[PDB]
């Protein structure tokens, strides 16, 4: 239905009332959400039906309509901006210098912004505005937070 | 069925909300896509 680049809500009406389960970014034909936001499932947009195209358990992503067009990464040394779509609320660019999550595969950038799970696949930009990767996959720490890392797809 | 709603425009805001640290962690990552904290 509404193919146009942007932000998007993922919700459900499997609950009591509108759930919202995520958030995703339509880019280039394609709609990029986390994957335990869908669950691999078909969404819709208005009459509209979109089918996955890739999706992988580890990487915790999935892409619908096409592969993954998200290309753009962080490096290493700059603010950015969590692009935060809240339950009920309005949209909100919150800047914030990211962290470093060390692992046995190398270095991964890491945002730490309390936001609700529902809160997962708003996207992580840059200075240019392009998307760095999605929120949504991380950790919880000592204070109950929870720190998420900057979660980037490849592009083919 | 989940289903989209349109949220806004992606585009760099200045003079936005600055908040939040940068904290640096040692994690692992397992198959099911969970990430642990590891000491
Ligand atoms: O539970 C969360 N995320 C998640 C759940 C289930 C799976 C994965 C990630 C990875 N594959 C299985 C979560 C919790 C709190 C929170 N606060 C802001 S974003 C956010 C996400």
């Amino acid at each position: 239905g509404e193919t146009t680049d942007g932000v998007y809500r993922v919700m459900t009406r499997r609950l009591l009332g509108s759930t919202q389960v995520g958030v995703g970014v339509m880019q280039e034909g394609v709609f990029h959400t986390m994957w335990h936001v869908t669950k691999g499932a078909a969404l819709r947009s208005g009459e509209g039906r979109l089918d996955p195209y890739w999706g992988d358990v580890k990487q915790d992503l999935v892409s619908y309509c096409g592969p993954w067009k998200l290309d753009a990464a962080w490096d290493g040394l700059s603010e950015v901006q969590l692009l935060a779509v809240p339950p009920g609320e309005r949209a909100k660019n919150i800047q914030t210098l990211p962290g470093i999550f060390k692992t046995k595969d190398g270095d991964i950038g890491a945002v730490a912004l309390d936001y609700p799970a529902g809160t997962s696949g708003s996207p992580i930009l840059d200075k240019c505005g392009r998307v760095i990767g999605l929120y949504g996959n991380g950790v919880v720490i000592k204070n109950g937070s929870y720190v998420s890392a900057i979660t980037q797809g490849k592009r083919e | 069925d989940m289903y989209i709603e349109r949220a806004g425009d992606i585009t760099w805001e200045k003079d936005a909300e600055v908040t939040g640290n940068s904290p640096r962690l040692d994690v692992a990552l397992d198959e099911s896509g969970d990430f642990s904290l590891v000491e």
